[PDB]
């Protein structure tokens, strides 16, 4: 499995539709309003703001606090590497009662279930979950209630080194001497070992 | 799989334990080293393989965690039993990521927790002993 | 050393059926780095130990993707041939990459 | 060449070890000093050349590193062997920049790692002994 | 442009030669000319790494006063391979020519 | 070898074309779009922004945290000095899927290969690699996705001191005295030692 | 080169057909001859002559844990031997098995000599048993 935030966001979006979809608004296709941040298509088209309440998913960054390389192994003749990653994600609810919805979303991510569905879709484990503020932003006319939350994930990624190769034959030479630097060696041992 | 603190499960005496402290809620340690080398005056080395294999298991819980009542009740029962009956039970720890592959063969409660009542909720530390702290492996 | 008749007896059973395009060299691992969906391809019966495609194959490439190699697959999802394209081609927008012809040699 | 932490390779018992901790993942130290001076009441000095040359090698790995399983499996095998068979093996460390020019002649596993299960992934410390901690040089 | 190991393994399974004949002239011409000995059965094993090897030794009776300088493999008769023996041999009298083992490769 | 960032940047640019060139856009000459930051020529000409996605390489600074002088030696009659340096570099991807490309670039700089090619070209070793944020900048009309990364390098530089000289002859004088300050010395020893 | 390793776990003692187990935390076995091999005598003039003592008896001391079950077996055996008639044999070979070769000696015709002093307190006190032997042989693998 390779690590790609584009897939983690999609998996989280698909999971949230079932986990917390009953509290959200629904579009013309009856689907709950969960979307990825900064919507756009065809390199210039821009999405419209859905009907409230809705959810936004945005991946912040990715780091490797756990060393630099976790494993190096051979799976088939191609060499492989494994690396441990950490990915903080930001989920926000916009509308009225955003805090009341974020609280229930928090209380469900900690269940034994749900954490299995997340791993089934994204193949990642939930590591931490931060606090929830209760924000108000003026916009125009009326304030909008919002409630962000940060959910950190952990995943292992594997890549293939197509430039690598393996050793399958070894040739060894040796000598024996009574004294250091004895120019004609007392004995010479030549060895050759094949994998087969 | 990869490590996450929400998957660790500890079971002792048939009950389950939850309400772990936010950090450093479990510790394991052997009592003695595997080998004690001895060096003579001439630089020769000989090895002694210690037969000691006991260990200690420290687990921290929140002050209001329900597991505190269960352990206190279990300890109270054992104070009113004759020496013929036993008190040891296997301490089993499960972790899907394989970070902690160990288990206490015959584990007995050893020390009661210290209590502090500062500003915010504090933690309680329970210490168990074991006859053999086994370190298992997932590879043949 | 194989004769022409043995070569023809051999090539008739290769039966490549589809072609996929990659951006990384698929020689070491053909399962990864796919860029386009499988497309159908047809070949003629062997002669002189050689088989050639019977017609052109139009492959649609997604926008912002790159293609540098190819691979052929059997009727039972196994990779049997790999190779490199004439140029590494970058598609600014969706387009059609035209496969004029392809052949497999035993000579 | 110049030092970089991504080139260090450690090999013991035929296996390779990876998944080092971010910092302080290796330590070397002799047991005794090279010379022990003695000073008399009159200020005269005489030197004693210690025959002791053993040492210790400490290596830290991530909690989920696969090398942890290999070492646990190796340790488990050695607990079911007679004293006639040996357990020592050369501990070889390679570094292109020449920062660490040393190797353990006969190295034996000595202590099992301590385990902590705090908030984030922790490290495991393995300690090996050696009969002769050699300090080599790249200059004749 | 090259066949993968899987393609070679699939390909070799179809070549199933079962007899071998010797000649005193190179059978690269009409393969049935200059035949010197009767056909002798020969078996081959499964293809691994794109190579097949003979299962067991084969004894060929060279008729008295004959000469052998070449050989050819036959299937259902089609000659699939040809080659020259390591040394032209003059069997002044009836004798035995031994083929320790022969293999076919695609590399 | 002397340390010059102008050459380190060029070496990194040449290496990246092969390492991660398959994910980038290509110009009229079919070359992947990798460039040095603040392009300019002839002291006033300014380069244009290439087609996305592309990469930018910019050297931040250079420091000497490892003492001040590493070695002082004589190679030929000219004196020499060696100094250890550290050079953080900044690599950014601009376009769509910048994070998805920076992740793969990270996963390749940690391989046993690639790190050899970098040393072959620039003659420097990779020491560290920081985290990758996921930035969005408005520009005009539409946001642009970007993903910076910091790769620190280590290199040794050697310079020639043309003002130096070596000692090849020594003249020594000495005296012996029973008591301190004995004006006529008991004995005098004069010595002269040549290199030859 | 380094010598063979010493492992307390693989040491087994036997006497009178029973196995003695439950060694104390430290110093759980001792062996000692009674008299020295040679007793030199020096005259006033400095001349020297050597006496070769014929005494070869010895003592084997073994120390067990407070609650070790082997303490019961020894008590029962000792109780049995108090009622036996003088013409019945009470001695048996004391055998020590040690794959590390650190112990070289064995007891020939060993007998129980002293009972253990019993002490109690907050901690656990080990119990010391003492045996004699007609001949404390010293043996080793041929060099």
């Amino acid at each position: 499995m390779q690590l790609e935030t584009a897939e983690l966001e999609k998996g989280l979006v698909r999971t949230l539709v079932d986990v917390i979809g009953h509290r959200l608004a629904r579009d013309k296709n009856n689907r709950p309003n969960v979307i990825r941040a900064y919507p756009s298509d065809n390199s210039n088209d821009k999405g419209l703001k859905p009907d409230q309440p809705f959810i936004t998913v945005y991946c912040q960054d990715a780091a490797t606090p756990y060393g630099w390389v976790l494993d190096k192994f051979v799976e088939d003749d191609v060499v492989c590497y494994r690396i441990a990653f950490q990915i903080p994600v930001l989920i926000t609810v916009n509308g009225k009662g955003a805090h009341s919805i974020m609280l229930e979303l928090k209380q469900r991510l900690e269940m034994s279930s749900v954490r299995d569905l997340i791993l089934e879709e994204t193949g990642a484990t939930v590591l931490d979950t931060g606090a929830i503020p209760n924000d108000y932003t003026y916009l125009n006319t009326d304030f909008e209630n919002s409630a962000p939350l940060v959910v950190t994930l952990v995943k292992n990624s594997v890549l293939k080194d197509e430039r690598g190769s393996i050793i399958e034959r070894v040739i060894v030479d040796g000598e024996l001497v009574y004294e250091e630097g004895q120019e004609p060696p007392e004995y010479t041992i030549h060895l050759d070992v094949d994998s087969k | 799989q990869q490590y996450s603190p929400k998957d660790v499960v500890c079971s002792w005496n048939g009950i389950a334990i939850e309400g772990f402290a936010p950090d450093s809620f479990l510790r394991l340690q052997r009592t003695s080293p595997l080998v004690t080398p001895v060096v003579g005056a001439g630089g020769q080395v000989a090895l002694t393989r210690n037969a000691d294999k006991t260990g200690t298991i420290e687990i921290e819980l929140m002050q209001t965690s329900l597991s505190n009542q269960m352990l206190s009740a279990i300890q109270a029962k054992q104070d009113n039993m004759e020496l013929e009956e036993d008190i040891s039970s296997n301490f089993v720890i499960y972790d899907p990521s394989g970070s902690v592959l160990a288990t206490g063969i015959n584990a007995w409660l050893q020390e009661l927790p210290q209590i502090e009542l500062g500003r915010d909720q504090n933690s309680k530390t329970w210490i168990f002993g074991c006859e053999k702290l086994d370190y298992t492996s997932t590879i043949p | 050393t194989l004769t022409i008749d043995g070569k023809n007896k051999i090539l008739a059973t290769l039966t490549p059926t589809t072609i996929i395009l990659h951006n990384v060299d698929p020689t070491a691992d053909p399962t990864a780095n796919k860029v386009t969906q499988p497309v159908a391809i047809y070949f003629s019966e062997p002669d002189n130990g050689l088989i050639a495609s019977e017609d052109t194959v139009n492959i649609t490439v997604p926008a912002s993707a790159t293609v540098s190699h190819y691979s052929l697959w059997d009727a039972n999802d196994k990779c049997v041939a790999t190779g490199a394209l004439s140029k590494p081609q970058f598609f600014a927008e969706e387009g059609i990459y035209v496969i004029s012809s392809v052949s497999v040699d035993l000579n």
